[PDB]
RNA sequence: CAAGGAGACGACGGCAGGAUUGUUUUCCGAGAGGGGAGGAUGCUGCGGUCGGACCCGAAAGAUGGUGAGCUAUGUGUGU
RNA sequence: GUAGUGCAGCGCGAAUGCGGUGGUGGAUGCACCGAAGGCUAAAUAUGGCUGAUGACCGAUAGCGGAUAAGUAGAGUGAUU
RNA sequence: UGUCUGAAUUGUGUGCGGUGUGCACGGGGACCCCUUGGACUUAAGCAUAUCAGUAAAGGGAGGAGAAGAAACCAAAUGGGAUUGCCUGAGUAGCGGCGAGUGAAAUGGCAUGAGCCUGUGUGGUAACUGCGUGGCGGGUUGUGUUUGUGGCAGCAGCG
């Protein structure tokens, strides 16, 4: 999630996922943030406050 | 005692003698500038009850403050939000004007430390206050254990953090059930504890 | 064992149990309890008809430690004697127990029949009229204590 | 939808925070080493102070006793002592409390005399080391309350036991 | 407490002891130095304008008009009665 | 064509199945007044609510900063 | 905080066997306390650094970054 | 040891002296204290309300900070400084009495500790910053001895 990505909207003949800003590098214009994009985040990230122990 | 007689006189502000001395000395202050030095105390016995001594390393300054409501600067009153937040003209400041005067005198002498302050007069446009300050680098101060506490590191710029008597007055501290919103030490640390959820490992 | 999980059997079936025509959307109907006087009025009528409106006097700061008055029934009053001293009383049928409910956490005495035909002494705050009849009917007597 | 109790779960603030200590077994035993290290830095003196017996306030807790904060200046004086000198002997003094009961005043005077007979005075840490004095981390003479017992009379139940 | 419980109520007998309590207020062995300092202050200083205008209402006889002028300008009622008691005794002495 | 890719997790309540133990219960009423009647603590699953809340998607709103090397107008000095 | 729970501007402005408080505005009993000067360990919070651990990931995963990575490159610039 | 720079200063403000000699400024800012202060969002619309005195911005500190020794809580046979956790309790209450919002005392634990001053002699300031038996301050009021000794501990190196 370390980008300022934004979607381009419709009207350009490509799908609606948000995309990296800039120029001059192959990262520019690729998908970001989504769980199905290369280098994205997990749909439901794992958290530290799940229950690890149980009571007998 | 000698201090009993001076106390009874200074309490009767506005009685035929104090009304003469107030007009004569406030005419002096109006000819000096925004913040200036005085050599002896104006009200000698009120200054000694607030902590002043006749010793090297004690200093007195007088400062004025401008007397009214606080300012909000939007071009023609546009505040860029909802109508409950669009008031311009009758908003009152959060601190007292006696604490605003300490911030003026504490920047002018950045090498000293503020101790207390008190009222000394008034105008149509200004009020005047008398600030007591101490030299944290003099050996006369660093050597005696009645004022020595102010020379350590948590004691720098007490009047910027709300630790003098005038600025303490606005924090909302006290005893009993009429002061529930400051338990823990201040308003913000009461907020934080009550906006936290604590869980045990075994739950 | 114990029914593993619904998601494990839904893999492969489109729509995951929520229907094709009506779907699984965001908040269709409003958040929390919205609509309570308009389109959810049938909900409150059928299940929670006493929820809205005011009803009563409103005491600021009720004081609960000073109003504690926990009751107990005359019908027990004998199983309240601790386990050690109980057999001492049932074997010698010529001694009378003196029981003070206040030392076990009770304040008021109400209730029914005394469970045995022997006298006793009972101290408390406030016996009710029916408790007074059933303690006197066996030959015991009641006392008001602190 | 459905017949359920109306829910009141408060998670509408993004500023909320969660807090969990994930290893309370190592945290307890790190605090017991701190507690045994103070005890042998105060070595001869036992790290806890003698406290009085008091009574819980309202009508709900009326019949229960408890350890309190400190003794009063009159309780210390009648036990043969000055409150400036009781504080050098490991006794806690509270000058806010007031004296209004004569039975409770007497239990607390005898609690002091019992404690004054179980302490030994020396002149140096060397002597106490050589006499077998050890460090103490517990509390001095804890209060425990007794069980409820049932009285017993015999057929004299008109003189109102 | 419920009203039925307050009727049959029984308290514990306590046996109160005997020991002196605190002082609570201006001490009785310093009136001489407090009375002297206040008698020097009224000779030195004059009178406030509010006390001038209130002894002229007591001057005629108007103990009521003076009573409402002092209650409006001192924000209390217990205080305005204690002040028209001092300003009446300073006339008898005067 | 290959690989990655979406009802998992927390809090509070209910019910079902299961484990251990069982000498369990502060009631009615706005009040004033009146007055005896098997659960508790864990474990797994499902339905409900608030949490980013099954995954991806607006036109907008606010706080704090950058630009007159393109272009527009005024003014100093040249061609 | 319900008829100030607390704070501030402007104006008025106290007392000395006296002053303050008791979840509804005011009165009066009884109860309980002494403001408007100063300092004070311990038990509590937490980026990063260093030690010790783990039913964690195994090169499209894991930090953006297992390599001369905030580098090569892009933008007048803030930035990316 | 550290070229030339950078707060970057041969400066600006200010204390003590009377021309000597000090101090402040910038960096960082997770956590802490003070100031200022939104809108998205929820109410299936929306204006009080909510999000929230939260984000962003600014000023000032430390290994923690802030708080703190009753002008308290209460209504018993009374408790007794501050700070943290469980219960009390999603309760008393606030609220287009709508959506929502929301304490505390008592009881049980952890840790426990209390002090300094503005009215100090008059048979003589009994006081101290600088200096080696003196100068400066001070009666509009100063009042400040002492640890290569002991006791307990913590880390590192070979």
């Amino acid at each position: 999630m370390q980008h300022s990505a934004e979607s381009w909207g419709t009207g350009r003949a490509i799908a609606r996922v948000p995309r990296v800003k800039g120029g001059g590098t192959r990262r520019a214009g690729q998908g970001a943030f989504a769980n199905f994009c290369r280098k994205g985040r997990m749909a439901h990230p794992t958290k530290t406050h799940r229950r690890w122990a149980r009571k007998v | 005692g000698a201090v009993n007689y001076l106390r009874e006189i200074h309490r009767r502000k506005q009685s035929d003698v104090m009304r003469y001395l107030l007009r004569i000395r406030v005419c002096e202050y109006r000819q000096r500038g925004e913040c200036f030095r005085v050599e002896k105390p104006t009200f000698l016995e009120r200054a000694r009850t607030l902590g002043y001594k006749a010793k090297q390393g004690y200093v007195l300054y007088i400062a004025r403050v401008k007397k009214g409501n606080m300012k909000r600067n939007y071009h023609n009153g546009n505040t860029r939000g909802k109508c409950v937040n669009a008031g311009i003209n009758q908003i009152k400041p959060s601190l007292r004007k006696q604490a605003s005067a300490e911030m003026i005198a504490g920047k002018k002498c950045s090498n000293l430390g503020v101790l207390n302050s008190y009222w000394v007069g008034q105008d149509a446009a200004y009020k005047y206050y008398e600030v007591i300050m101490v030299d944290r680098d003099h050996q006369a101060i660093r050597n005696d254990p009645k004022i020595n506490w102010i020379c350590k590191g948590t004691m720098k710029h007490r009047e910027c953090r709300g630790l003098t008597s005038a600025s303490r007055k606005s924090r909302g501290l006290g005893k009993g059930v009429k002061f529930n919103k400051s338990k823990g030490g201040s308003i913000r640390s009461c907020w934080r504890r009550r906006n936290t959820l604590v869980l045990q490992k075994y739950r | 064992t114990d029914r593993v999980k619904k998601t494990r059997k839904l893999r492969g079936h489109v729509s995951h149990g929520y229907g094709r025509v009506g779907k699984h959307r965001k908040h269709s109907g409003g958040r929390g309890l919205a609509g309570g006087f308009s389109h959810m009025k049938t909900f409150f009528t059928r299940f929670h008809p006493d929820y809205h409106g005011k009803r009563g006097m409103r005491v600021y700061h009720r004081k609960e430690n000073s109003d504690y008055a926990r009751p107990i029934s005359s019908a027990r009053l004998w199983g309240m004697i601790p386990k050690e001293q109980r057999y001492d009383f049932l074997d010698n049928p010529e001694k009378v127990p003196v029981i003070d409910v206040r030392e076990f956490g009770y304040h008021v005495v109400v209730g029914g029949k005394l469970s045995l035909e022997r006298p006793i002494v009972v101290k408390a705050r406030y016996f009710t009229p029916s408790a007074k009849e059933e303690i006197t009917k066996v030959g015991g007597k009641w006392i008001i204590t602190y | 939808k459905g017949n359920h109790a109306l829910p009141n779960n408060h998670f509408r603030k993004t500023s909320l925070k969660i807090r969990i200590h994930h290893d309370p077994e190592t945290k307890a035993r790190v605090m017991a080493e701190k507690k045994l290290r103070k005890a042998k830095a105060l070595f001869p003196m036992p790290l806890k102070k003698l406290r009085p017996i008091v009574r819980c306030p309202t009508i709900k807790y009326n019949r229960n006793e408890r350890l309190g904060r400190g003794f009063t200046a009159a309780e210390c004086e009648k036990a043969g002592l000055d409150y400036r000198h009781a504080r050098r002997l490991g006794i806690a003094v509270d000058l806010r409390r007031r004296d209004t009961n004569q039975e409770a005043f007497d239990k607390n005077v005898e609690r002091i005399k019992t404690y004054l007979g179980k302490i030994t005075i020396y002149e140096s840490v060397k002597e106490a080391r050589e006499s077998g004095a050890k460090p103490y981390t517990k509390e001095i003479m804890p209060f425990v309350k007794p069980k409820p017992v049932v009285g017993s009379i015999s057929r004299e139940e008109v003189a109102s036991y | 407490m419920k009203n039925a419980y307050k009727k049959v109520r029984v308290r514990y007998p306590v046996k109160r002891p005997d020991v002196k309590r605190k002082q609570r207020g201006p001490r009785a062995e310093t009136q001489e130095s407090r009375f002297l300092a206040a008698a020097v202050a009224d000779e030195i200083s004059g009178l406030s304008p509010l006390e001038k205008k209130a002894i002229s209402l007591l001057e005629a006889k108007n103990n009521n008009k003076a009573q409402k002028l002092l209650r409006k300008r001192l924000g209390s009622h217990k205080r305005a009665v204690a002040k028209v008691e001092k300003l009446a005794r300073m006339l008898l002495e005067k």
